[PDB]
RNA sequence: GUAUGUCUAAAGUUAGCUCUUAUUUACUAACAAACUAG
RNA sequence: GAAUCUCUUUGCCUUUUGGCUUAGAUCAAGUGUAGUAUCUGUUCUUUGUAACAUGUUACAAUACCAUUUUUUGGCAGGACGGGAAGAGGAGACGUCGCGACCCUCGCAGGUCGCUUGAUGUUUCUUCUUCCCGUUC
């Protein structure tokens, strides 16, 4: 029984918020390594925190020679490498 | 990629340097070996000829195919 | 003639105050006392004091588990 | 790991191929001394050369740890040291008796030991150096210690004598009332055990201690090794034992329980058995056929 | 000799602080769960930007790839 | 095994060039190559990225700081055509 | 399960891959590796906005929007690949 | 893993350069499979021109992910 | 130490357990501080 | 009803004591070295699919985030170009080139100028006039 020791440490370990956001279908905000804050819903979780998202609302920052402006785009379907993942934060 | 053996590979490494050479072999880690490889930095301009070189898959960002064989 | 996992633990038995360097961050160093470690050099340290390299101050941080992937160079005093 | 299938052909002599060994730590070559013809080398598949200069069959073909030249023990009273690269004449020991296995000390290419069948053993350099006369019978097989510096001899008598680096006098002579003989013996590669065939169809295993006494239950019984000069073998870092028999069968063995594992039906008495120092599961065997079946 | 997995699972339910590898961001909160591979899960997380507070965030996860250290306050 | 590592193991006794991930180039005679692409390099002439050129007796660079090695061109005939 | 096998469902799918250097790849996957290394075809890559290193890489190819017939990308360099909205 | 053969460098004054462009001289006491290098007689070579004698006999150790390369000062 | 016993190509016959390691004890020695055998 | 196989018991002795006399006779009084044998003490362990002539090749299934590789030490008329002239880009370190008074002399590029040759680190702080191309 290899998988049950894999999945129950998965269950109440640090992968809970990626497992809880998806089950309750609540958007979690994800800040990546290049400051692309991503607020989105979760479709699936992986070992590497690879994530498939839905209705992605990526928000980033562009700096120029005056007041910084905010650039944001809506991505309907997204697959995300877990390497950029810093913070998974669930909003209530 | 085993399909892509013995072609000229325009392979783009991490620092923006681009290698062009004939693919001798690859492996699991994408370690590449390049016959008559040339190295160019800033992009015809700024090119260096290396010859039979290795290229470790740690540094490759992408590889594209340049030309057919003989 | 000492492999390094046997050369971490002599900081641990003798309980020496230890200066530890970070990895690609040269402005800050950490000094403290080695209280625990593992096989991947993730180090728990006691009496942890930051060292701004650029007069060398300190902010006392006490108990720190420093994750080993930023650990560079292990010394003492 | 265990050998289980008879994989490759390697058709050597149509005669016996009476000696098989490996280059130590570089499993590239083998050796094969047939009855009528001369020595052949197979690779891995390929062939390299003959070694003309023999007339009679060959008992054993032992390398050095310098590995450039092996040592031929022919029945024709002549010991020849052949290079594996060119195959030239270093020495030609014309002897008095039919020599047994002819071995070399792991330190020097100079130091070089020839067993005889007139109960003597002669040490040499690059040219007699020192005799050895304590066996009463024809001497059958020889070994050494880790990195040499001592020496192991066993005969048609039941005795095994540990001689030293150029010293006549045995430290231990190993004899009981029930031992047949010790016709062949190889060092277990942890360099602390002492395995040897014996013609009660059994492979005894002694220690390499000052208190040199044997250890019980490490005796490998299920054989027909009674009337043939059959070899022993050892895997990488000592995981198993392979040994041929006269049933045209090869028998492998464990260590802690020492029980039968694979009774293969290889197509004539299987005598010469070697492992690879590189491939951790495959075993080269040859009987009296000449076709070198690899398991 | 507090080894790290004995150190940190005993450090569960304590208001711990975590400095990231970027030093632009820290997080203070109660550590809820930690696997063998040192992923962190903090509740009532307050974000500390350059040592000064950014704001209250809530139930948070921190990847293993960014934990510079972790401290007990 | 790995064919590039097998290629680099045959490059022993040969003069190579090793450019490092910070940018410095190490031209020297490759005598010992490890399986993890670690290389012991003798009589090395070394060049900084800014251009500072030195010669050294023995250099030993780890695997994960190597950009690329350049083996001499005799190797590409055999035994790696198959 | 293993979401590497999730990408193996994406053969002949018209995706937009974003890389770590800011490279935005737009094309169709022919196949993907178990180490997520993605081969692609009929793909032109843009280096969005900025115009401010990587950029050199785009010019390295016959490429700023440059299109190459066959492109193989190391899987460690992918930040995120956007899949077709109909899936 | 193969053992990285630095037995030629045992008890030898070597010169480790380190990420962040750090340079540390020392005498090798030990290594491992991750090339974590133990140095007797630690000498931190800082930037301009001091030479910080760091651990003269207390056998420092450097983690293998931060080791760029090493020059044996002797043969 | 005898009795006595055994070996010895010059000559070619036709196709609980596995282990390292030390102390102790027992039996043996014409081995040592000019000679003693059934 | 005729008989085979397995047991139990009995009978045969089945590897089943093969001379004599004064029980035939008398029993260490060391050590060291060594050999043999044994005990005790001590430490470790517990497959389908396709193509070609049984073989070969190709593609999938099964077997797999911790420092050297793939689960990131990351981030922060008008315009344009070139060449020349006048008025208020420059110095280092190397790395390859156009000339040569030089070297060198044969079939298996080193040195010196550049009299405004190219090029990457590293510190500091534009306007006017003419000529030639592109665009509206
Ligand atoms: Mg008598």
């Amino acid at each position: 029984e290899l998988e049950e020791l894999e999945e129950f440490e998965f269950k109440h370990g640090p992968m809970s918020l990626i497992n809880d956001a998806m089950v309750t279908r609540t958007p979690v905000i994800i800040s990546l390594r290049n400051n692309h804050k991503i607020i989105a819903r979760v479709k699936a979780f992986d070992r590497h925190c690879n994530m498939v998202l839905e209705n992605v609302k990526e928000l980033w920052t562009e700096k120029k020679g005056k007041n910084v402006i905010n650039r944001e785009r809506f991505i309907s379907k997204l697959f995300l490498r877990g390497d950029s993942v810093i913070v998974v934060l669930k909003t209530p | 990629l085993a399909n892509l053996i013995d072609y000229k590979l325009r392979v783009l490494t991490q620092d923006g340097r681009v290698y062009i050479g004939q693919l001798m072999a690859f492996d699991k880690h994408m370690n590449l070996v390049l016959n008559e490889c040339i190295e160019e930095r800033v992009p015809k301009v700024e090119k260096r000829v290396l010859g039979l070189t290795i290229l470790r898959g740690e540094q490759i960002l992408s590889t594209v195919v340049e030309d057919k064989p003989l | 003639m000492v492999p390094p996992i046997n050369c971490i633990f002599n900081f641990l038995q003798q309980q020496t105050p230890v200066t530890i360097w970070l990895f690609e961050q040269i402005g800050i160093r950490i000094k403290g006392k080695i209280v625990g470690f593992d096989e991947f050099m993730n180090v728990v340290i006691d009496e942890a004091v930051e060292i701004p390299v650029n007069v060398e101050k300190g902010t006392p941080l006490g108990k720190i588990l420093l994750k080993g992937d930023n650990i560079t160079l292990i010394t003492s005093a | 790991y265990l050998p289980k299938k008879v994989i490759r052909n390697y058709p050597g002599h149509p005669e016996g191929t009476t000696a098989l060994k490996f280059l130590p730590k570089t499993g590239h070559l083998i050796l094969s001394g047939g009855n009528d013809h001369t020595i052949k080398i197979w690779d891995f598949y390929e062939c390299l050369r003959d070694f003309q200069g023999h007339n009679k069959p060959i008992k054993a073909l032992r390398f050095t740890e310098d590995c450039q030249s092996f040592l031929s023990s022919s029945f024709d009273r002549s010991v020849k040291i052949w290079d594996t690269e060119t195959g030239k004449v270093k020495t030609r020991l014309h002897l008095n008796s039919t020599p047994a296995d002819v071995e070399s000390r792991p330190t020097n290419p100079h130091e070089f030991i020839v067993g005889l069948s007139n109960s003597k053993i002669l040490h040499y350099d690059d040219g007699l150096v020192q005799t050895y006369d304590h066996h009463l019978s024809s001497i059958l097989a020889l070994k050494y210690f880790p990195d040499g510096s001592k020496f192991i001899s066993s005969s048609e008598d039941k005795t095994v004598r540990i001689w030293e680096n150029q010293i006549n006098v045995p430290i231990k002579q190993i004899s009981d009332t029930a031992q047949h003989s010790m016709p062949f013996l190889n060092v277990h590669p942890s360099q602390n055990y002492f395995c040897a065939q014996s013609m009660d169809n059994r492979i005894y295993s002694f220690s390499l201690k000052p208190k040199y006494k044997r250890h019980p239950k490490k005796i490998f019984k299920g054989h027909s090794s009674a009337g043939y000069g059959i070899s022993l073998a050892f895997s990488g870092d000592g995981r198993y034992i392979c040994s041929g028999d006269s049933k045209s069968r090869l028998f492998t063995w464990d260590w802690n329980t020492s029980r039968l594992l694979n009774n293969i039906k290889i197509p004539k008495p299987i005598t010469q058995v070697d492992w690879h120092p590189q491939e951790t599961s495959k075993v080269i065997c040859s009987g009296a056929a000449g076709k070198i079946y690899v398991c | 000799p507090v080894n790290p997995k004995p150190f940190l699972k005993g450090l569960v339910n304590h208001r711990v602080g975590v400095k990231l590898k970027f030093n632009s961001t820290e997080y203070r909160g109660t550590l809820v769960s930690t696997d063998n591979y040192f992923n962190l899960q903090l509740n009532e997380a307050e974000e500390f930007v350059a040592g000064v507070s950014h704001g209250t965030l809530g139930e948070i996860f921190i990847r293993c790839n960014n934990v510079l250290y972790i401290r007990e306050l | 095994n790995g064919i590039p590592v097998k290629l680099l193991n045959e490059a022993q006794g040969h003069i190579v060039s090793l450019e490092l991930t910070t940018g410095a180039t190490y031209r020297g005679k490759l005598v010992e190559s490890e399986d993890s692409m670690n290389v012991q390099l003798r009589d090395v002439i070394a060049t900084e990225p800014q251009g500072a050129v030195t010669h050294m007796d023995q250099i030993f660079v780890r695997g994960s700081q190597i950009k690329f090695i350049v083996v001499p061109d005799l190797l590409k005939n055999a035994p790696l055509f198959k | 399960m293993k979401l590497v096998n999730f990408l193996k469902k994406l053969r002949n799918e018209q995706v937009t891959i974003e890389l770590k250097n800011g490279t935005t790849v737009w094309g169709t996957l022919q196949s993907v590796s178990p180490q997520m290394n993605a081969i692609l075809t009929d793909v032109k890559l843009t280096l969005p906005q900025p115009r401010l290193i990587a950029m050199a890489s785009l010019y390295l190819t016959g490429g700023n929007i440059a299109s190459l017939q066959y492109i193989n990308i190391r899987g460690n360099t992918i930040r995120q690949i956007i899949l077709p909205d109909s899936l | 893993v193969s053992t990285p053969e630095l037995k030629k460098y045992m008890d030898k004054k070597i010169l480790l350069n380190i990420n962040g462009s750090r340079k540390v001289a020392g005498i090798l006491r030990g290594y491992d499979i991750f090339l974590n290098v133990v140095l007797d007689d630690a000498m931190e070579i800082n930037g301009e021109d001091p030479a910080n004698n760091h651990q003269l006999g207390l056998q420092t150790v450097i983690r293998g992910n931060s080791i760029i390369s090493l020059e044996a000062l002797d043969a």
